[PDB]
RNA sequence: GCCCGGAUAGCUCAGGGUAGAGCAGGGGAUUGAAAAUCCCCGUGUCCUUGGUUCGAUUCCGAGUCCGGGCACCA
RNA sequence: GGGCCUGACUGCGAGGCCUGCAAGCCGAGCAGGGGCGAAAGCCGGGCCUAGUGAACCGGUGGUCCCGUGUGGAAGGGCCAU
RNA sequence: UGGUGUUGGCUCUUGGUCGCGCCUGCGUAGGAUAGGUGGGAGCCUGUGAACCCCCGCCUCCGGGUGGGGGGGAGGCGCCGGUGAAAUACCACCCUGGCGCGGCUGGGGGCCUAACCCUCGGAUGGGGGGACAGCGCUUGGCGGGCAGUUUGACUGGGGCGGU
RNA sequence: CGUAGGGUUAGGCGGGACCUAAGGUGAAGCCGAAAGGCGUAGCCGAAGGGCAGCCGGUUAAUAUUCCGGCCCUUCCCGCAG
RNA sequence: GUAGGGAAACCGAGUCCGAACAGGGCGCAGCGGCCGCAAAGUCCGCGGCCGUGGACCCGAAACCGGGCGAGCUAGCCCUGGCCAGGGUGAAGCUGGGGUGAGACCCAGUGGAGGCCCGAACCGGUGGGGGAUGCAAACCCCUCGGAUGAGCUGGGGCUAGGAGUGAAAAGCUAACCGAGCCCGGAGAUAGCUGGUUCUCCCCGAAAUGACUUUAGGGUCAGCCUCAGGCG
RNA sequence: UGGUUCGUGGAGCCAUGGGGGAAUCUGGGCGGACCACCGCCUAAGGCUAAGUACUCCGGGUGACCGAUAGCGCACCAGUAC
RNA sequence: AGCCGGUAGCGGGCGUGGAUCCCUGGAUGUCCGAAUGGGGGAACCCGGCCGGCGGGAACGCCGGUCACCGCGCGCGCGGGGGGAACCUGGGGAACUGAAACAUCUCAGUACCCAGAGGAGAGGAAAGAGAAAUCGACUCCCUGAGUAGCGGCGAGCGA
């Protein structure tokens, strides 16, 4: 009796996988507890209808990140600050790097998705890490100047 | 044991033939009938309890058509069921046949 | 008719490289004996015939006899 | 009593005995292939009269007769037991 | 009363066939532990040898062997001595053992959720529990009940005789 | 006996518009080829429970029923506390 | 009907058994002068008898199906009622006695019991009567029980292989070793009874063989009629 | 197990109480076990006049009865009892 | 052209201004009965609601409505019971025959139940069966007492 696991279950399989069990275990245990559904044909394509979306919806998340890694790795956000010789009087935060992008290049960016643990207090060229979607990270070149 | 509510299987009348002798195909003189009398063959009726729209429905069914009960439980997901009593539910589930 | 068995010393029962053991029977020790007991002693085509192997209780085949069981009976 | 042998045959059977039926009994002669005898001939068990059981159902050896569209097969038939 | 359906979860330990592993195989002659045969003067060893330790081990108690900690140029075969059958390496396999994988069946311990009983409280709690009950099928006990059979001749019938 | 005419009068007597007994019936429910078999409450079910009338007179024929005397019950509505 | 033989394939006035040209089984072949008559066969009518049907008619004891009965009787259930009168005198209680306290004794009171006598009531022991009865179970005399396992009214439940039974196979509507009615049904009856106008001719048998057969049958024997032979 | 002529027979076919349990035409059932070959037909959904049966009822007609006959009833009979 | 049933009489009426009488439709139609407001020992008893009647509130009468079950979105529609045989389906004997008796027979008959309708069943091939064929189903004749089935008995029978 093939059925569709809706929950990972001890030594049966992973949710969405279709495995074989004795009928009694199915219609008297797994089914009334929501733990699975019978692997009919009606709710068989229904399962293929979900693996289809998730495949394409997760690839669109990878495709939209690339429609910004191309941009951000081909530019330089230049930040004019007030500083003496090396060290800044204020500082430049992810919030600043965010609004400064929207100012020049107009790209909207999530500052919490930018690899900055300490605000920046010293002039120079920086290349930081931007991770919008994991496994698709961006290296942003950002020039701070007086 | 009465009638399968799904298949309409019911008890049938059978004979019970009592035989002696060695069948011709084993080299004997042949089979002799030492009694024929009537008996009833019954459908293997069992209870199947399922909850549909939060109501316990009990089916009297031949073990042959047990999986047919759950089939009707699926096909009832498109039906507007809540508010009805366990009697009216069973009626709807059966008209899908 | 079909399957499973057996035969081995006088009775009983154990058994690819032995021919076994107990009881009956013989004398010897032992008592008043009836004994038990202790001793040593014999009694085989292992049913028969082919074959196996270096060899035959075995193993195979085939018949003879006797055990069990099964089914049948116009 | 002895020698050689298997006729304690195969395929048939004129004509009779007996007799309600069905059975029972005796049988010369023709053919095949044989035994014995030099030959005439004899031999289809036993000096003779008891030693037996119709049919149905099935077993076994043969025959190659039937084989449910057709070729086979299953299963029957026939001869023998 | 066996099989099976309704009938499920987790373990424990088994057994029967099938494939493979590695061997166990010791009457007499003899080196010593000779399965049956056949091939074959070379298999090996740094791709770890002649000796010490754990043992899986099986030991016929004499021995067989592996993997480990030993171990840093050594083994045993043809030769043969007596064999029905020469020994090394290699292989096709028999009588046997188990290591592993296949279907499997057997018992045993537990569980709950089918099924059964119960709970003034019932989509729930408690107890029994995959047993019991019920379905199809197997064989058996079965005057409790049913249908029947239980001969003729005959100095009447029975008994006797036939 | 035949033909005809006449005769049985109740708020209080007995039964019903009241209660339940065995039992019967039976929404819920359970079971059985069909017919049907069960079944809690509920309904029915009486000579049991409950409930308000005694004495006399009168007719050819009825009388706790008609009449006379003396008593009583329930229902409705009203007034009073 | 015109072709049969063979288990059959098959052959055919033949065929089957068989090696056979053997032998055997079962089969094959009109009167008168082309005209006529007769005829295989077949069709219809009539008659005798046979087969299947209830099969010449009447008759069981019984078997089976579906219903109808517990207003009789048997048991149980619910609710009511009935048992004159007299006799005996258990336990307990009280007081007296007794003893260390008791057991116990006597008296009184008390009113127990499938206790006793006896009507109603419920029975039916012996005898007599009755015997086409007053009566399909009665009458007379006598006799048992009569506070109990008592008797009795009304309302109910249990039925046919089933009830109920202090047990008799008793009773279940005046005959119960399996009720009644209607149905299967005209059951079956190798048995018994019955079988209806006249005349004419002929005319038996009661033996044999076999028979779950013996008082029933099948064949033979014996009777009869038709056609043929002589 | 039933049905058919088919009583287990060589036993198919149609139907199905139990268990196991497919495919969508290159799919499936049948031609009497079974295999091949050759053919026939499309299961697991339903409906469908007419030709058939019967005679409570009405009429037509009898080599049908004629009051013990004909229906149990010619008539106040499913009555009286 | 007569008439007020059988049915005369008493005592009274009607009809050519078309009666009696015959056909069709309509109106009325107590109570019981499927019986259906509820009960009940059929033809009796007792109620709810709406409207009416009386002096009418108690009491009573009159008219209307009120059972259960099924099916469709509280409203509708349908069901119930009966019918001489006949029909389909669900159950289903025995006597008897086999000169005993059990398989077999009687017979899927009698009978019980459900359902149907003027008929019912069946019916447009997953058929037949050998015809290189036919072409739904039903009914009659024939095929045929054949093929076969059968304690290969009695019998049964496409
Ligand atoms: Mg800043
Ligand atoms: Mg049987
Ligand atoms: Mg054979
Ligand atoms: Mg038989
Ligand atoms: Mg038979
Ligand atoms: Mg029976
Ligand atoms: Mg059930
Ligand atoms: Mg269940
Ligand atoms: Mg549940
Ligand atoms: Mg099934
Ligand atoms: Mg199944
Ligand atoms: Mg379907
Ligand atoms: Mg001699
Ligand atoms: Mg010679
Ligand atoms: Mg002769
Ligand atoms: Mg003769
Ligand atoms: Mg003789
Ligand atoms: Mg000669
Ligand atoms: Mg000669
Ligand atoms: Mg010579
Ligand atoms: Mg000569
Ligand atoms: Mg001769
Ligand atoms: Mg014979
Ligand atoms: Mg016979
Ligand atoms: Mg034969
Ligand atoms: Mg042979
Ligand atoms: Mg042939
Ligand atoms: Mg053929
Ligand atoms: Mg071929
Ligand atoms: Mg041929
Ligand atoms: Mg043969
Ligand atoms: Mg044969
Ligand atoms: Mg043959
Ligand atoms: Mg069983
Ligand atoms: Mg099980
Ligand atoms: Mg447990
Ligand atoms: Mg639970
Ligand atoms: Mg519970
Ligand atoms: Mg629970
Ligand atoms: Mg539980
Ligand atoms: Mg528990
Ligand atoms: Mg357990
Ligand atoms: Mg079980
Ligand atoms: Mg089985
Ligand atoms: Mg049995
Ligand atoms: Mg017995
Ligand atoms: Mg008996
Ligand atoms: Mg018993
Ligand atoms: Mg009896
Ligand atoms: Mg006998
Ligand atoms: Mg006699
Ligand atoms: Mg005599
Ligand atoms: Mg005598
Ligand atoms: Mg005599
Ligand atoms: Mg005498
Ligand atoms: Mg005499
Ligand atoms: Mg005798
Ligand atoms: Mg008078
Ligand atoms: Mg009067
Ligand atoms: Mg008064
Ligand atoms: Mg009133
Ligand atoms: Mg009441
Ligand atoms: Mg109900
Ligand atoms: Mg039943
Ligand atoms: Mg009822
Ligand atoms: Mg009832
Ligand atoms: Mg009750
Ligand atoms: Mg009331
Ligand atoms: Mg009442
Ligand atoms: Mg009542
Ligand atoms: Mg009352
Ligand atoms: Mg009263
Ligand atoms: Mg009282
Ligand atoms: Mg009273
Ligand atoms: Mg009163
Ligand atoms: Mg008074
Ligand atoms: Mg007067
Ligand atoms: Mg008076
Ligand atoms: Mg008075
Ligand atoms: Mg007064
Ligand atoms: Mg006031
Ligand atoms: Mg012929
Ligand atoms: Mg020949
Ligand atoms: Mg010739
Ligand atoms: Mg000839
Ligand atoms: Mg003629
Ligand atoms: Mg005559
Ligand atoms: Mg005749
Ligand atoms: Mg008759
Ligand atoms: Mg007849
Ligand atoms: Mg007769
Ligand atoms: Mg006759
Ligand atoms: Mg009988
Ligand atoms: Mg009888
Ligand atoms: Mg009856
Ligand atoms: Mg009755
Ligand atoms: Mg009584
Ligand atoms: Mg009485
Ligand atoms: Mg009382
Ligand atoms: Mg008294
Ligand atoms: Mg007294
Ligand atoms: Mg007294
Ligand atoms: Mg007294
Ligand atoms: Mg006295
Ligand atoms: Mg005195
Ligand atoms: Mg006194
Ligand atoms: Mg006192
Ligand atoms: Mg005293
Ligand atoms: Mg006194
Ligand atoms: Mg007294
Ligand atoms: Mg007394
Ligand atoms: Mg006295
Ligand atoms: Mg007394
Ligand atoms: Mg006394
Ligand atoms: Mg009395
Ligand atoms: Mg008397
Ligand atoms: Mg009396
Ligand atoms: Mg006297
Ligand atoms: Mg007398
Ligand atoms: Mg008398
Ligand atoms: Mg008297
Ligand atoms: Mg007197
Ligand atoms: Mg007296
Ligand atoms: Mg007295
Ligand atoms: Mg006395
Ligand atoms: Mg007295
Ligand atoms: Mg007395
Ligand atoms: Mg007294
Ligand atoms: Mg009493
Ligand atoms: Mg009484
Ligand atoms: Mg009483
Ligand atoms: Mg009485
Ligand atoms: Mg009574
Ligand atoms: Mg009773
Ligand atoms: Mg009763
Ligand atoms: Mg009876
Ligand atoms: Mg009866
Ligand atoms: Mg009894
Ligand atoms: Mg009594
Ligand atoms: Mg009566
Ligand atoms: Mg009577
Ligand atoms: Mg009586
Ligand atoms: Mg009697
Ligand atoms: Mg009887
Ligand atoms: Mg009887
Ligand atoms: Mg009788
Ligand atoms: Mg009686
Ligand atoms: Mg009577
Ligand atoms: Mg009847
Ligand atoms: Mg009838
Ligand atoms: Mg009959
Ligand atoms: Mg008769
Ligand atoms: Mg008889
Ligand atoms: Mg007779
Ligand atoms: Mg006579
Ligand atoms: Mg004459
Ligand atoms: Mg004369
Ligand atoms: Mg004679
Ligand atoms: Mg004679
Ligand atoms: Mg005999
Ligand atoms: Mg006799
Ligand atoms: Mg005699
Ligand atoms: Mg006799
Ligand atoms: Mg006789
Ligand atoms: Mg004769
Ligand atoms: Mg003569
Ligand atoms: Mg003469
Ligand atoms: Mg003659
Ligand atoms: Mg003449
Ligand atoms: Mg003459
Ligand atoms: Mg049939
Ligand atoms: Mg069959
Ligand atoms: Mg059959
Ligand atoms: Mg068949
Ligand atoms: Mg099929
Ligand atoms: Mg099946
Ligand atoms: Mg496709
Ligand atoms: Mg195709
Ligand atoms: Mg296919
Ligand atoms: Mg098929
Ligand atoms: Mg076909
Ligand atoms: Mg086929
Ligand atoms: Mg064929
Ligand atoms: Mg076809
Ligand atoms: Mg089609
Ligand atoms: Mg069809
Ligand atoms: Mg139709
Ligand atoms: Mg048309
Ligand atoms: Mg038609
Ligand atoms: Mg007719
Ligand atoms: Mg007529
Ligand atoms: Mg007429
Ligand atoms: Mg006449
Ligand atoms: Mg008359
Ligand atoms: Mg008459
Ligand atoms: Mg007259
Ligand atoms: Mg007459
Ligand atoms: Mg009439
Ligand atoms: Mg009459
Ligand atoms: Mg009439
Ligand atoms: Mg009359
Ligand atoms: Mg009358
Ligand atoms: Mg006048
Ligand atoms: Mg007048
Ligand atoms: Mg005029
Ligand atoms: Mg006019
Ligand atoms: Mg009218
Ligand atoms: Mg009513
Ligand atoms: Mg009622
Ligand atoms: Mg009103
Ligand atoms: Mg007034
Ligand atoms: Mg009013
Ligand atoms: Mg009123
Ligand atoms: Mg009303
Ligand atoms: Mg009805
Ligand atoms: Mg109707
Ligand atoms: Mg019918
Ligand atoms: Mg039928
Ligand atoms: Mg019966
Ligand atoms: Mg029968
Ligand atoms: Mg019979
Ligand atoms: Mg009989
Ligand atoms: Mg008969
Ligand atoms: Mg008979
Ligand atoms: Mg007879
Ligand atoms: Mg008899
Ligand atoms: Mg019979
Ligand atoms: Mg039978
Ligand atoms: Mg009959
Ligand atoms: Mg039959
Ligand atoms: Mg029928
Ligand atoms: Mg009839
Ligand atoms: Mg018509
Ligand atoms: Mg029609
Ligand atoms: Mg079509
Ligand atoms: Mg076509
Ligand atoms: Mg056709
Ligand atoms: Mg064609
Ligand atoms: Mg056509
Ligand atoms: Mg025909
Ligand atoms: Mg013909
Ligand atoms: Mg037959
Ligand atoms: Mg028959
Ligand atoms: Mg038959
Ligand atoms: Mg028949
Ligand atoms: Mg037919």
């Amino acid at each position: 009796m093939k059925v569709i696991l809706l929950e990972p279950l001890e030594n049966l399989g992973d949710v969405g996988q279709v495995v074989d069990v004795k009928p009694g275990y199915a219609r008297n245990y797994l089914l009334p507890r929501g733990l699975a559904v019978l692997a009919t044909e009606s709710n068989l394509k229904a399962l293929e209808a979900r693996i289809r979306a998730q495949a394409k919806r997760l690839a669109e998340r990878k495709a939209e990140a690339e429609r910004l890694k191309e941009i951000l790795e081909n530019l330089t956000l230049t930040i004019p600050v007030r500083a003496g010789e090396t060290k800044i009087y204020g500082s430049v935060t992810a919030k600043d790097i965010a609004e400064a992008l929207s100012r020049q290049h107009g790209v909207t960016i999530d500052p919490k998705r930018l690899a900055l643990e300490k605000p920046i207090k010293e002039l120079g060229e920086y290349v930081l890490t931007y991770k919008p979607h994991p496994e698709v990270p961006i290296q942003l070149k950002v020039s701070v100047v007086a | 044991s009465k009638v399968c509510e799904i298949s309409g299987k019911r008890p049938i009348v059978a004979n019970s033939i009592q035989r002696r002798g060695k069948a011709k195909r084993e080299g004997g003189v042949g089979k002799k009938t030492t009694g024929i009398s009537k008996r009833r063959q019954y459908p293997n009726l069992q209870k199947v309890r399922v909850r549909v729209a939060g109501q316990e429905i009990t089916f009297r069914v031949a073990a042959s058509h047990i999986p047919k009960v759950y089939e009707l439980v699926e096909r009832a997901k498109g039906l507007k069921l809540e508010g009805l009593s366990p009697k009216e539910i069973k009626k709807e589930l059966l008209k899908l046949l």
